[PDB]
């Protein structure tokens, strides 16, 4: 500077070159992402596991950069997160892309607000073309195979071995309980990693799966309603220690005799109330359990904080801290309480039948809880990309088959207007090529190969590439035959989000 | 160097004076493995610093270079020696070579004994070779889809310069059976370098025409002297003529002007003399070889002389000896009274002159004491023709090549390719210390085809894929045709089908390519002792 | 000795000394210009419109600055012009190309696509050349014109063009038949002293100044007969060292006369004779030329074979050794007139020739002796246009509105065909149009979006007929305009510019040794 005030650290040489280089960086992760790869990423984070994901989102909260160019992306893909599921990926490469290839335009003489005003209109132009590049769509959402087509190309972005299993599997335990048409629930499903057991192995199962074991008697009435507490027994009354074993000898019959007297109390408030289902996250002693058993009340050993949480959300429940005894205002909306082992494991079941506000779980069995957090991914994107508000959810072609055609339909465009827009409309083109060179680089040949061979067969809407054989030489596969499909809204949020998120970064040099 | 610097001159001793050797190796290699095929790009080295040349050829390149290691030395001088030879796998030899030295220090010092370990990359050799020879499924000219046709279509379509393949096959298939010379040097051949392969400027782009019998080429167009008198007979004088000088040359000795002038006067004479009594032997049309001023070509045109002029004497030398003229056998004076001898004539069907394309020629129809024939390119422009005979060239150096060897192989590379699946099949089969000397000596021969590849950018990854699936452990066969490929054109840098192109050299060069590689590793090797000397 | 760098390593290098050299020169272009400075390392200043003089004079690098400097010297041999040309078009091309091709991975791809943009770019430029007549003078004023111009010489213009225009369509070749191209040596010029443009002749033929030089040497003879050496001359002229001694007095006397007695035996021979001119090869002396002034004859001395055999067919005699030696002509008639105008004691002899190859020397006069010089380069342009239009009648309306028109033509084509030739080829299209967007930059205002009109320019009126001027920095209807390029430049600066960047792609080792 010259001045020992107005603090920047972009602007000048620094928001056209070090913001660009940054952006293309984050982007980097999503350029071995999207669709058909091989890719793991690893970031550790001291989590006491090794967390692997080829997903947009944790990638980019782990991830802090100190420049507004770089962070303002991140917002838009959870954004998108929010609205859709899979494409999270594509926001950023997109975003990212685009300025790459903006640097170039600021270097040849043209100014940074006429390029800024070309991308809106690209981005309206491609948006109108994209309900006609519609090619199938479902009607029926309790048909297995038209839902599982959408399902696969989340999955497929994840692993390109897990796509045939998981796809059927989520489908099959339903995210069709909701009419998805106005109202649509994802804190009602939740994915629910059970230890043991191969991931083929993945299970049905209905309502709210918890892992801890079943203690005591197990109820299958239909007055059972939720009581949720994180620690309604510690010991009724705390020990202090004078001989530094006990607080002494007669003084440890009536600390018995109160805890006994009490616990007996509190846990006969719960079966009068009508609560016949209590989740314990303390600690069941014998006295507690004693009781439990006359009451008839199925108990639930311990509950860790990720078990808690899905009660709260779920049932309209609260976890309070107890040792004086309380009744019941968690209340449920569960019916039915039933007990079945999955993973041989007792996990505790809750069902009701509804449509509105009606419970499902995609379930999963693994060797380990690394290997479910990857699987993880690509079961929420396939949830996220259900809700859509529709039944036919006008799907386009998936897996970056659309891509070649918005570009080709672009740059044309660009021609016929005039001035130094048209730059920017051209650039816009070539940032959708980004998706088949990510594509082309996993599959092992260069760039050149793929775009150009896909753009010899003119228009399709068909054509995309794998991580095969037949991906690399003639560079030509069916990708709406394959049934590998995407659904109209979630391509939408992910081209508009990510023309928004360029524009305005663009435009930073403060 | 690295290592210690204790003694010098190339000696650091232990791991470290073997590790610089063979990295220097590589060096020169990695030039040639650009410049590797027909494929192979510029470089350019300069020489001083105000000095350039621009070449592409392998051994070449190692010439002007600096050596100054012992690795450095007896590489360049492996190139040069082939080049040399045939000058044929120059640019492959080097290339095979970098890989085999290092591998086998590392195995001869691994020994049982250093004689066996040598013998094993020899073994390799013998076995491949052995192959060579079986061969006859590509390459075959002689028991071609067409003979010597196919042969040639195939490489006027690999080298390719508008449509060739057409007029230009029918070419390659006259030239060497235009010569009647046979050479024998292991079956006959016949010299392609015998023939008279002239260009004309004007008319039609890609064609050819055959002549029966050699011609001779001029021009008319500032001429008003005969030479257009169809006849049948030639006199065929070496002999230089010349109105000015034939007599004459400076002297500054002598002071009189008499001496230089009154030779000159007599000059003009006997010029017109000399050729009357040429011509009353038999004659009508005399071909004389010496050259001609542009100041001299005026008094020819005036005096009116019979001669023919503008002669190229490469043309003419053929003319004589086909004709049975002799262009030497009596002569000695340069009067004009000279005798001249009825044996000095040869004779043709007919010596008569056409004028086609904008290019006068007397032609020699049917020549006797031997038979010729004589093809004459036909471009658009004296430039299309040198583009079409260097390509022709080519085609009719392999067609000879394969005359002399019955045996043939698709070869560059390609023979190569083949080989690594068999020496590796062969190498397991007899284990010890010799499974790793064919099988090191059978992974160098993977290398070349690859490193082609790259370089007319069609890659390594893509030709190995397309290639080793049509070897199969049963498809071990030599054959004569194809149900499992084992070629490669070269210049596609794809395997084709095309069975008999001119990227492919016969069983002679190939030979000789696979003993230089493993020559370089013996060599090196043969040192005892090692000392510095102050 | 031996240096190794491989791959884009040593493409980069090129890349950096070729733009650095083509950047001024693309501004120097045009019908607007700038100035290359040396700041020469004896002080001082030298300041050019062309790169290759100040890369002669310092400044020479192993790979791109080496290519530019011979290409370019041997377009001064052919045509004349566009020396400026090709260095930048080299530059641009090896510039652009190189980088996207090589991240992508293909080279080899590359030195294909300048192929396939060479095809392209003959047919579609061929296509809007304009017939013009080469028998209507005002239709090749305007082309000449142009050229002069693009040097920014206006003064001098008028006086080239008279000269020029008839005067290269008389030198033939020794085919006779053509005509056409008249590369340089069967054209020339030459200057005499100071003289003004009223001692300015229209010479259609050669002029030999060491002629007639003295007022007793030949006067007027329509059409002279020039005597090679033989019988009326001698071969001879040297010194006899048949016996020398250093001790001999008489000897040093006898070695000095026995070169002046020789002379006089050779130019005895022209007197008992009587030529009217005489040709020498050897060349002789103002002592010599002394004793053939009193028989009255011209001496021509001091020449080469090549030129007295195409001027003897231009002087209307052919080559005899005598004036006893007369036999059939091979020219009988070829001088339309004989003229000599002295300046000094210097007589020089003018010699109209229609028809003829000779070497065609005309005449120039600048307003001093210094301006000689720029008088004489204002001709080497303009017997250039002479040689294009003479070759070819078509000749494009450009002004690089050509450069302009081929750059567009190939980015329609990339579209069309698709196939993986399509990006590379796409590559080199843009290459050529950073050239003509210069010219707008001395102009003024954001260059490319003046450039957008000629693009939608292209595909709706015309390529080139209505282009861009680099003047105006706009489209102007540039056959209205009545500026002109040569098509003879346009056509080989763009051949030599494809193979020199192809050299450098091709090259992947610099050695030292």
């Amino acid at each position: 500077m010259l001045k020992e005030g107005a603090k920047h650290f972009s602007g000048l040489e620094e928001a056209v070159y070090r913001n660009i280089q940054a952006c293309k960086e984050l982007a980097q992760t999503t350029r071995t992402a999207y669709g058909p790869n091989g890719m793991n990423k690893m970031v550790i984070n001291h989590l006491e596991k090794l967390f692997v994901t080829n997903d947009a989102a944790t990638i980019l909260r782990e991830l802090e950069v100190q420049h507004p160019a770089a962070k303002m992306i991140v917002m838009a893909s959870h954004m998108q997160e929010q609205e859709v599921g899979d494409g999270t990926n594509f926001v950023l490469v997109f975003a990212g892309a685009l300025l790459e290839l903006a640097e170039e335009l600021l270097r040849i003489g043209l100014s940074v607000s006429e390029v800024i005003e070309g991308y809106e209109i690209a981005c309206r132009k491609a948006h109108e073309i994209l309900p006609n590049l519609v090619c199938c769509s479902a009607k029926n959402l309790r048909d297995i195979d038209e839902v599982s087509s959408l399902l696969r190309t989340s999955i497929m972005s994840k692993q390109y071995g897990n796509e045939v299993f998981l796809a059927k599997l989520i489908a099959q335990a339903c995210v069709s309980i909701f009419p998805d048409s106005g109202h649509f629930n994802v804190d009602n499903i939740r994915v629910c990693k059970i230890l043991g057991s191969g991931i083929s192995s993945s299970s049905v199962l209905h309502g709210m799966v918890f892992k801890k074991e079943t203690e005591g008697d197990v109820t299958s009435v239909k007055d059972a309603k939720i009581a949720v507490y994180s620690c309604p027994f510690d010991g009724m009354i705390t020990e202090t220690k004078g001989t530094v074993l006990i607080k002494t000898a007669e003084e440890l019959m009536n600390f018995s005799k109160g805890e006994e007297n009490l616990m007996d109390a509190q846990v006969k408030a719960i079966a009068d109330t009508g609560a016949n289902v209590v989740v314990t996250g303390g600690k069941v002693a014998d006295m507690a359990l004693h009781y439990a058993n006359k009451y008839n009340i199925m108990l639930v050993r311990l509950n860790s904080k990720w078990d808690l949480r899905r009660l709260c959300k779920t049932v309209g429940a609260t976890a309070l801290p107890r040792l004086t005894p309380p009744v019941l205002e968690e209340m449920g909306h569960c019916d039915s309480v039933y007990l079945s082992e999955v993973g041989d494991t007792q996990v505790v079941v809750f069902k009701h039948e509804k449509e509105d506000g009606a419970i499902s779980t995609i379930v999963l069995r693994g060797s380990t809880d690394n290997l479910m957090d990857d699987i993880e991914r690509a079961v929420d994107d396939g949830v996220n990309t259900f809700k859509v508000l529709t039944r036919d959810k006008r799907l386009v072609p998936g897996g970056g088959a659309t891509e070649i055609e918005l570009a080709k339909q672009i740059t044309s465009y660009g021609e016929t207007c005039p001035g130094l827009e048209q730059y920017a409309i051209k650039k816009f083109a070539e940032a959708f090529e980004a998706i088949p060179r990510a594509l082309a680089e996993n599959s092992g040949v260069k760039a050149n190969e793929v775009i150009s061979k896909l753009y010899a067969v003119h228009q399709e809407g068909n054509k995309n590439v794998g991580l095969d054989i037949e991906a690399e030489v003639p560079a030509v596969k069916d990708m709406l035959e394959a049934g590998i499909l995407d659904t109209y809204l979630g391509k939408y949020w992910a081209i508009k989000l990510a023309t928004n998120a360029a524009v305005t970064v663009l435009r930073v040099d403060q | 160097m690295e290592g210690p610097l204790s003694v010098f001159g190339d000696r650091s001793t232990g791991e470290t004076i073997r590790s610089q050797n063979v990295m220097a190796a590589a060096s020169i290699a990695n030039i040639v493995k650009s410049s590797l095929g027909p494929v192979g790009l510029d470089k350019m080295l300069v020489d001083d610093i105000g000095d350039v040349t621009i070449t592409n050829d392998g051994a070449t390149i190692l010439k002007l270079l600096e050596v100054e290691h012992p690795a450095a030395k007896v590489l360049c001088e492996l190139a040069d020696l082939q080049d040399k030879e045939v000058g044929d796998g120059t640019t492959s030899v080097v290339i095979i070579a970098a890989e085999l030295l290092k591998n086998a220090d590392e195995l001869v010092k691994q020994k049982i004994h250093p004689t066996s370990v040598i013998s094993g990359y020899r073994l390799a050799c013998k076995e491949a070779v052995r192959y060579i020879n079986e061969n006859l499924i590509v390459n075959t000219d002689e028991l071609g889809r067409d003979c010597l046709i196919n042969a040639a279509k195939t490489s006027m379509s690999s080298k390719i310069i508008g449509i060739n393949g057409d007029f230009f096959a029918n070419m390659v298939v006259d030239a060497v059976l235009a010569i009647k010379y046979t050479d024998i040097r292991g079956q006959p051949r016949y010299p392609v370098n015998s023939v008279n392969i002239l260009k004309a400027h004007g008319r039609s782009q890609m064609e050819s025409m055959l002549i029966s019998g050699y011609a001779l080429n001029c021009v008319v167009g500032s001429q008003g002297m005969p030479k257009r008198i169809v006849n049948a007979k030639i006199a065929c004088l070496d002999f230089s003529l010349q109105k000015t000088k034939m007599k004459l040359g400076v002297q500054v000795v002598i002071t009189d002007p008499e001496k230089l002038d009154q030779i000159r006067q007599r000059e003009s004479d006997i010029t017109k003399e000399r050729i009357q009594k040429i011509l009353a032997t038999g004659a009508n049309v005399i071909l004389t070889t010496g050259g001609i001023d542009d100041m001299c070509l005026k008094y020819f045109v005036e005096a009116g002389a019979m001669a023919v002029r503008r002669v190229l004497k490469r043309d003419l030398k053929r003319i004589a000896k086909a004709s049975g003229a002799t262009i030497l056998s009596t002569l000695a004076n340069l009067e004009g009274e000279e005798t001249f001898e009825a044996a000095m004539l040869g004779q043709a069907e007919e010596v008569v002159q056409e004028r086609i394309c904008d290019d006068e020629l007397i032609l020699i129809k049917n020549t006797k004491a031997r038979t010729s024939a004589s093809i004459i390119l036909r471009g658009a422009n004296d430039f299309m023709c040198d583009e079409m005979e260097r390509s022709l060239h080519d085609a009719l150096c392999v067609v000879k090549r394969v005359l002399e060897s019955k045996s043939v192989v698709p070869g560059g590379g390609a023979v190569e390719a083949a080989l690594s699946i068999y020496l590796e099949n062969y190498a397991t089969s007899m284990g010890s210390r010799e499974q790793l000397a064919i099988a090191e000596f059978a992974r160098s021969l993977l290398v070349i085809p690859n490193t082609l590849a790259v370089n007319a950018a069609q890659d390594s990854t893509d030709l190995v894929a397309k290639l080793r699936a049509f070897h199969n452990e049963a498809q071990v066969n030599p054959e004569r045709k194809n149900l499992k490929w084992i070629g490669l054109d070269l210049s596609n840098g794809k395997p084709r089908d095309n069975k008999q192109a001119g990227v492919f050299e016969p069983t002679i060069v190939k030979v000789k390519s696979l003993k230089f590689a493993t020559e370089a590793a013996i060599t090196i090797l043969r040192i005892d002792d090692l000392i510095k000397l102050h | 000795n031996t240096k190794r760098e491989s791959g884009r390593k040593v493409q980069s290098g090129n890349i950096n000394a070729a733009k650095t050299i083509a950047d001024i020169i693309r501004t120097c272009l045009g019908p607007k210009s700038m100035m290359k400075m040396l700041l020469d390392p004896m002080g001082g200043i030298v300041m050019t419109n062309d790169g290759n003089a100040i890369l002669r004079e310092i400044q020479v690098q192993h790979p791109a600055a080496k290519s530019m400097i011979e290409i370019s010297r041997t377009q001064d041999e052919e045509v004349g012009d566009g020396t400026t040309s090709v260095i930048i078009l080299a530059g641009e091309m090896l510039s652009v190309a190189e980088h996207f091709l090589e991240q992508q991975m293909h080279p080899t791809v590359v030195i294909s696509a300048y192929r396939k943009a060479l095809d392209d770019m003959i047919s579609t430029l061929k296509k809007i050349s304009i017939p013009v007549d080469i028998s209507d003078s005002d239709m090749m004023l305007n082309i000449i014109n142009s050229s002069i111009t693009t040097k920014a010489i206006s003064r001098w213009s008028s006086l080239a063009c008279n000269i020029a225009l008839d005067a290269v369509k008389m030198v033939q070749f020794e085919e006779n038949g053509r005509k056409e191209i008249d590369i340089k040596k069967y054209a020339r010029v030459e200057k005499i002293p100071g003289g003004i443009i009223e001692d300015s002749c229209v010479l259609r033929g050669v002029m030999i100044n060491k002629d007639v030089t003295h007022p007793r040497m030949r006067r007027y003879i329509k059409n002279p007969r020039i005597v090679l050496l033989d019988s009326s001359l001698e071969y001879k002229k040297g010194e006899s060292q048949t016996d020398i001694e250093i001790t001999r007095e008489e000897d040093f006397t006898r070695i000095l006369q026995m070169e002046e007695e020789y002379i006089q035996q050779l130019c005895e021979d022209i007197i008992q004779l009587k030529p009217d001119v005489v040709i020498t090869e050897k060349g002789i002396s103002d002592l010599a030329q002394h004793y053939l002034m009193r028989a009255n004859i011209t001496a021509i001395r001091r020449v080469r074979k090549t030129d007295n055999n195409r001027i003897a067919r231009a002087c209307g005699a052919r080559i005899v050794s005598r004036p006893e030696e007369l036999r059939e002509d091979d020219v009988g008639t070829g001088a339309g007139l004989l003229e000599i105008k002295k300046i000094g004691d210097e007589y020089f002899t003018f010699i109209t020739d229609c028809k003829d190859p000779k070497a065609c020397t005309i005449l120039l006069r600048g307003a001093s002796k210094e301006i000689l010089s720029e008088v004489e380069r204002n001709l080497q342009d303009a017997m250039q246009v002479c040689r294009n239009v003479l070759l070819d009648p078509q000749l494009v309306p450009g002004g690089g509105a050509s450069e302009m028109a081929v750059a567009h033509a190939l980015t329609e084509k990339s579209k069309a065909m698709t196939g993986v030739e399509q990006w590379p080829y796409r590559a080199v299209a843009q290459a050529l149009e950073v050239i003509p967007r210069t010219l707008i930059q001395n102009c003024g205002a954001s260059t490319i979006r003046l450039l957008t009109s000629l693009r939608a320019k292209h595909t709706q009126e015309n390529c080139e007929t209505w282009g861009v001027n680099g003047e105006t920095g706009t489209l102007v209807d540039m056959k209205e305009l009545g500026i002109w390029e040569p098509l003879a430049v346009k056509l080989q600066t763009y051949k030599t510019a494809v193979e020199t960047a192809v050299l450098l792609l091709r090259i992947d080792d610099i050695v030292s040794g």
